């Protein structure tokens, strides 16, 4: 067993992170004050679920986290609600001012101010395991500490673990729900520092979800709550495979390896089946060939794009529940004679396929209708690069005229590092461009 | 991120600001001697950012009470809330500025603001951490306007990493006091160009026309005219005052609300105007509404750069959200495209006293230049002539101070209207 | 369509199936930078106290 | 009121639908690049379909299928074809067609140009690109080199009479959101105003029926209709007067079922039903017909235009099915729905 340890940066991370440690207790049989009935060697063990979570001499489950925030709201509802008991209070950082929706004020006015504070946190965390694999980062792309601050420990977390592998669960901008017109700017200046750090980042563009939430769940105006429980369920769909038994995605390395051949291109896109929900009286229980055609419906996607325009460099199917390989195999024979899908000539075409029978847990009265059997596909497929182009033509659109831009040089950052981001986005386009295509009045 | 310090000066800023502390008063449930008296824990979250918790359970509002004279501040004192205020935080001198921004900011106002400072550090001093301040007060006077932004330069070079943000109340011959208002108000946008992140320009001409046309009051009062400002005042702060996503304090505010540092002066508009039942689709028709802008500038005539809008009490949001996109999608050209995605929404379930519903807007639009263009043709009218500049003369002020005030106000405008065309 | 690397155990199983074959800034540089930010803010308050100060 | 941007100037049918969905009132035009528009008609290169469908509150209707060009180019058009099941190398009516680079298909080509040659069969092909007529392959290779696609050259043309004249047959296609197959009732025919002449296909004006072409080079322009430009009517009197047929039964028939043969191919790739947007795309579809009435697709146009005295109506026809239907506004269809549903 090698342990993971789960980062949570800013208010995005942090109430993420509630939602998915909440999902893990209910997943492993671990109550709310972190005892463990089934688990019965007391008080240490090397099992899959201790990859996640400590243990006392007193039968306690520790989750292996840090939560950080520069303002202390959040995180004190952390300190004070259902799962205080789990935490240990060195484990919840809190400053007094925050970010101000400014990454350069998270990553260095105050980010230089609690880094190695946060950094010490996460060394008394290291120090209790024999062998950690790495990190796994969540925040906000549009936030100020989730995308100045994160950028800051990532850098800081190379120097520290430089053999370790970090994953990223990043929050992608959407106007719906997002609470600043500078998003575009912090999303661009937070991804051009941490891509060099990241070995393979899950990104999830909150409109995505939101939508899937309004048109399945039913729900007319969905809160962060609700968006959360979602997005957990996904988290926890893509993290099962460290946690329980199995033979697939059993180490971070693994997520490189089976999803990122070319180290730049390390966003996977996410999609989700079936997403149902609990109000509904009657729901006819879906196959394992209905959720798998699921998996090619942008409307399921994490990311709202076209993979039919693009290219794979490789596709993961995680199961959850009643699935046999004979069904799967079935499944995709079938997808493959109607989708559009298409690899790139040096990649096999082929899924690496991942089942647990175990069906998802949901939360007691959450939106979510118990199923027999749900999946997560994980594509690297060029189409997510749609959302970079989203992202880099607002970027275009305010930095053209340096609106906004006096908030980030007064924290003391440059206005060059504007366009130096910038470029690299322009690169990174050009990248998946490249890996992805082919080459008047008539 | 927590506690505002909050200023009121001169006659204007002190009877708008005891005003805006009655209504909020009311609003957390804070009665004239302090207690609290609510049934909603909404009240007591954030009460934090206005008020102190003194012994008995008693709250007491962070403000600060400065005149050049005392009678009106005799008057607050004796008003139905005047217990509320802390008596040490009560200043005044006994000579009056004459309607002379020169006495406020450079002779008399100079002899009083070191005691003023000596209150505010310590309010700053018992605060966890301070966003900043927020001051109140008139530009067309001699203490709100001369004293206040001599305050605001004193705060700004001691506290130089906080927020400075101010409700501002801009002079018109429509109800004006003295000629000399143009002169007082220019030599003050200047300060507040500098030396403030967010003012709220509040129009005392746009506060009478919708007292006459809309309200049918035939003679408006400066009561009258401070029941919009205080109605106005508890909108653009709820979202500082109540648990919330959007705007949740000053700067986040300023981060929004201000592309160029310079143009942060903020056309502040309500619904529905009062002196029974709105719908979503109507109070959103109303907030964006000229006749219901307190700024009197046609937003028409300029555009939007970034705003904010602030519902409050209880309605679907779904509603609200769809009212919202259709104003954008409806009318896209008034919003500048270059700044995508440039209107915030919050919603707030405590509706304002006498409300089911109500709406607050908050825009930064280049039409503001309408309002400076004003006061800018009034001010050269008499300037050209030096007409009534022996007053300022007399208190140590040369013209080259006047032609500076003015140019750089004809600056600020020729950069609204950059901004217009692009 | 072969299916390769078949593991079973009690909790799931995992294979994969081929439909066809193919055809960093040291401690110190953060430090530095940083600090460099650092000095600006610095500077540009000095200006500012400066311009109190006349 | 609806909204709408312009972003092909250049294009005169959609200059025509800006013009109508004006003159409606109820659709207002935005600056080409404000974000919130209900209709984007669209430039032809690089349109940015990952930048629609993320307007809350908008539903966004464009007018052009991302990965129709797989349809509408010359080189893509051939591969389509044969490693389309639904289609096939075995199709037809598409002539036999190579891809050649100057992968390859050079030396199956030459495979064919040579089992020809041999049968002594005719052995006219005919190179271009997105135009070389010659009975050798040599000369043919040559000139590429100097993509491309080398076509078996149709040299049993049905000929107008009098004339002895080669022609084609434009027909325009409006496929909606929905996917329905709307088939213009409206074709015209591209004449040729010279003589066919098989023993010389140096001079190519007899040879190929682009209407600039014969605007230019040939000196009877003009001469037996407005402008090169022959129309259903007039052409089914003749197959009626001449050849004892109708144009529906002899042609028609064949153009339908290419036309619908052809998009069904295309479908699962380019359909926006489950998208975020949606597309709606006119089409504009060549065939030649040899001397049996047999007809032969040429190529699909992605961005025709159309005859000058078919804009008003077939314009109209765009807005009412292709956008009235999304966005409504406060017959005897000019389309023919192409659906067929046979059971086995
Ligand atoms: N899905 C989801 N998105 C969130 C949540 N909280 C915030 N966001 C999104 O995150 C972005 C704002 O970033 P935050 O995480 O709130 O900001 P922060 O990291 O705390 O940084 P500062 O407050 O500026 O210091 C917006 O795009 C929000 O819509 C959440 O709980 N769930
Ligand atoms: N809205 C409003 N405006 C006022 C009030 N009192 C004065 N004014 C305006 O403020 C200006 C006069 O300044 P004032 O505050 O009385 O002088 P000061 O005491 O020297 O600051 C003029 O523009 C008046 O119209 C008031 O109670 N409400
Ligand atoms: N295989 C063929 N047989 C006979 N004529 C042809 C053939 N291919 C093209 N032509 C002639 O050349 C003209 C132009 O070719 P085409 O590819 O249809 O249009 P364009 O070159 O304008 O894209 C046609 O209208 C037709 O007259
Ligand atoms: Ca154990
Ligand atoms: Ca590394
Ligand atoms: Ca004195
Ligand atoms: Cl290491
Ligand atoms: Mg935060
Ligand atoms: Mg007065
Ligand atoms: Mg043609
Ligand atoms: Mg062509």
């Amino acid at each position: 067993m090698r342990e993971c340890i789960s980062i949570h940066v800013g208010q995005a991370g942090v109430q993420i992170g509630n939602a998915c440690w909440e999902l893990y207790c209910l997943e492993h049989g671990i109550q709310p004050d972190g005892q463990m009935p089934s688990d019965k060697t007391i008080g240490g063990g090397d099992d899959s679920f201790n990859t996640f979570f400590s243990e006392t001499g007193a039968g306690k489950h520790v989750p292996r986290a840090v939560f950080v925030d520069l303002e202390p709201t959040v995180i004190d509802e952390v300190r004070t609600g259902t799962y205080r008991q789990l935490f240990h209070p060195e484990q919840l950082i809190t400053g007094k001012e925050d970010a101000a929706n400014n990454y350069a004020r998270g990553h260095y006015t105050i980010g230089k101010e609690i880094i190695d504070l946060v950094l010490d946190r996460i060394r008394k965390l290291a120090d209790q395991c024999t062998g950690l694999q790495g990190f796994l980062v969540f925040h906000s792309f549009g936030g100020g500490t989730g995308s100045g601050f994160t950028s800051l420990l990532m850098e800081r977390l190379s120097v520290d673990y430089g053999k370790k592998s970090k994953l990223e669960f990043s929050i992608y901008p959407a106007p719906q729900v997002s609470t600043a017109v500078v998003e575009p700017y912090n999303s661009i200046l937070t991804t051009h520092t941490t891509l060099e750090h990241s070995d393979c980042a899950f990104m999830v563009d909150n409109e995505a979800i939101y939508d899937i939430c309004r048109r399945n769940l039913d729900i007319e105006r969905p809160t962060y709550t609700n968006l959360n429980r979602l997005i957990s369920q996904i988290v926890s769909s893509i993290t099962a495979s460290l946690r329980f038994d199995g033979a697939l995605n059993v180490d971070l390395t693994e997520f490189q390896t089976n999803l990122v051949p070319y180290p730049r291109i390390h966003f996977p896109l996410a999609t989700y089946a079936p997403v149902i929900s609990a109000e509904k009286a009657y729901h006819e229980q879906l196959s394992v060939a209905e959720i798998t055609n699921a998996c090619f419906e942008p409307a399921n996607q994490m990311v709202k794009c076209d993979p039919r325009h693009g290219k794979y460099m490789a596709c993961c199917l995680l199961y959850r529940g009643d699935v046999v390989p004979k069904d799967v195999n079935a499944a995709i024979a079938t997808i493959k004679t109607k989708r559009s899908i298409q690899f790139v000539d040096w990649c096999p075409t082929g899924f690496k396929v991942g089942i647990n029978y175990q069906p998802p847990t949901v939360v007691p009265g959450g939106d979510l209708a118990k199923v027999q059997r749900a999946v997560c596909m994980l594509s690297n497929t060029t189409a997510i690069a749609e959302a970079w182009a989203r992202l880099d033509h607002k970027f275009d659109l305010m930095y053209a005229k340096r609106a906004f831009v006096h908030w980030y040089v007064g924290e003391g950052m440059e206005e060059g590092e504007f366009s130096e981001a910038r470029e690299d986005m322009a690169a990174l386009e050009k990248d998946y461009e490249e890996v992805g295509v082919d080459s008047g009045e008539e | 991120m927590r506690e505002i310090v909050h200023i009121q000066a001169g006659q204007c800023g002190n009877q708008i600001g005891a005003k805006f502390w009655e209504v909020i008063s009311d609003e957390h449930g804070i009665d004239p001697t302090g207690s609290y008296h609510g049934d909603s824990d909404l009240q007591l979250e954030r009460i934090n950012v206005y008020y102190n918790e003194a012994t008995g359970n008693k709250y007491v509002p962070r403000a600060i009470l400065v005149d050049l004279e005392p009678g009106t501040m005799d008057s607050v004192r004796s008003g139905p809330f005047g217990q509320i205020f802390r008596p040490d935080n009560f200043v005044f001198g006994q000579s009056g500025a004459g309607n002379n921004w020169a006495k406020g900011h450079y002779t008399e106002g100079a002899e009083l603001v070191d005691s003023v400072l000596d209150v505010v550090r310590k309010e700053s001093e018992s605060c966890d951490c301070l966003q900043g301040f927020q001051l109140t007060h008139s530009l067309g006077g001699g203490t709100g306007s001369g004293m206040g932004t001599l305050l605001i330069s004193k705060i700004r070079e001691e506290y130089p990493d906080r927020i400075m943000n101010t409700f501002s109340v801009m002079p018109s011959p429509k109800v004006s006091d003295t000629v000399v208002e143009p002169y007082n108000a220019t030599l003050s946008v200047h300060q507040l160009v500098e030396n403030t992140d967010e003012t709220y320009c509040i129009d005392n001409e746009a506060l009478y026309d919708i007292c006459f046309r809309t309200l049918k009051l035939t003679t408006p009062t400066y009561g009258d005219l401070n029941h919009l400002v205080s109605a106005t005042m508890s909108g653009v702060t709820t979202c500082l005052r109540f648990p919330g996503q959007l705007n949740a304090d000053l700067r986040k505010l300023a981060v929004n609300m201000v592309p160029f540092p310079r143009l942060h002066f903020f056309m502040p508009g309500f619904a529905p105007l009062t002196s029974r039942a709105l719908t979503v689709p109507e109070l959103t028709q109303q907030m964006f509404d000229s006749k219901n802008m307190m700024a009197a500038c046609d937003p028409r005539h300029g555009r939007y750069l970034t705003v904010a809008a602030i519902f409050r009490g209880r309605m679907s949001m779904k509603e609200v959200d769809e009212q919202m996109l259709n104003v954008q999608n409806k009318n896209s050209s008034y919003f500048v495209e270059w700044i995508p995605n440039n209107v915030k929404t919050a919603v707030c379930d405590i509706p304002p006293r006498g409300l089911k519903m109500s709406a607050t807007f908050i825009g930064n639009s280049t039409a503001i230049q309408e309002l400076f263009k004003r006061i800018s043709e009034q001010f050269t009218a008499m300037f050209r002539r030096k007409a009534f500049l022996h007053w300022y003369t007399g208190e140590g002020m040369d013209e080259m101070e006047f032609t500076e005030a003015e140019s750089n106000m004809n600056d600020l405008v020729s950069e609204y209207q950059q901004y217009q065309d692009a | 369509m072969e299916v390769i690397e078949l593991n079973k155990c009690t909790s799931g199983q995992s294979f994969e199936v081929i439909l066809k074959p193919p055809s960093d800034p040291s401690l110190e540089e953060i430090q530095k930078k940083l600090e460099a930010a650092e000095e600006r803010r610095k500077y540009q308050e000095a200006e500012l106290l400066k311009h109190l100060a006349e | 009121m609806y909204t709408f941007v312009v972003r092909d100037e250049n294009s005169s049918v959609y200059a025509e639908v800006s013009r109508l969905l004006l003159a409606t009132g109820q659709w207002k035009r935005l600056r080409k690049d404000n974000p919130r528009f209900n209709l984007m008609l669209g430039e032809r290169n690089r349109l940015p379909f990952g930048r629609l469908g993320h307007e809350p509150g908008l539903v966004q209707l464009v007018n052009y299928y991302r990965g129709a060009d797989k349809l509408c180019r010359k080189a893509s058009l051939v591969k389509l074809i044969k490693t389309s099941p639904e289609l096939s190398e075995s199709c037809t009516w598409f002539p036999e067609s190579y891809v050649i680079y100057p992968t390859d298909e050079r030396e199956v080509f030459l495979a064919a140009y040579n089992r020809r040659r041999e049968g002594r069969e005719g052995n006219v092909w005919i190179a271009k690109s997105s135009i070389l007529i010659s009975s050798e392959a040599s000369e043919l290779l040559d000139f590429i080199d100097e993509v491309h696609v080398i076509q078996k050259y149709l040299e049993k043309p049905l000929l107008l009479e009098p004339g002895h004249r080669k022609f084609d047959i434009r027909s325009w296609v409006l496929v909606d959101h929905l996917y329905n197959i709307y088939l213009y009732r409206e074709g015209v025919l591209r004449t040729s105003s010279e003589p066919y002449n098989s023993a010389n296909f140096q001079d190519k004006t007899c040879h190929l029926t682009n209407h600039c072409i014969q605007k230019e080079y040939s000196k009877n322009y003009g001469r037996y209709e407005e402008g090169n430009e022959m129309f259903f009517e007039e052409f089914n009197q003749y197959l009626m007067d001449a050849l004892n047929t109708t144009l529906e039964n002899s042609i028609l028939l064949q153009i339908k079922h290419i036309i619908r043969s052809c998009l069904m191919c295309i479908e699962p790739a380019i359909s926006t039903k489950h998208l975020h947007y949606q597309s709606f795309q006119l089409f504009g579809f060549d065939f030649m017909v040899d001397e049996e009435l047999k007809v032969w697709l040429i190529e699909v146009n992605g961005a025709p235009a159309c005859a000058q005295k078919l804009y008003a109506e077939l314009c109209q026809g765009i807005v009412d099915v292709a956008i009235s239907s999304v966005f409504p506004l406060a017959p005897t269809s000019i389309f023919i729905k192409l659906h067929h549903h046979h059971h086995h």
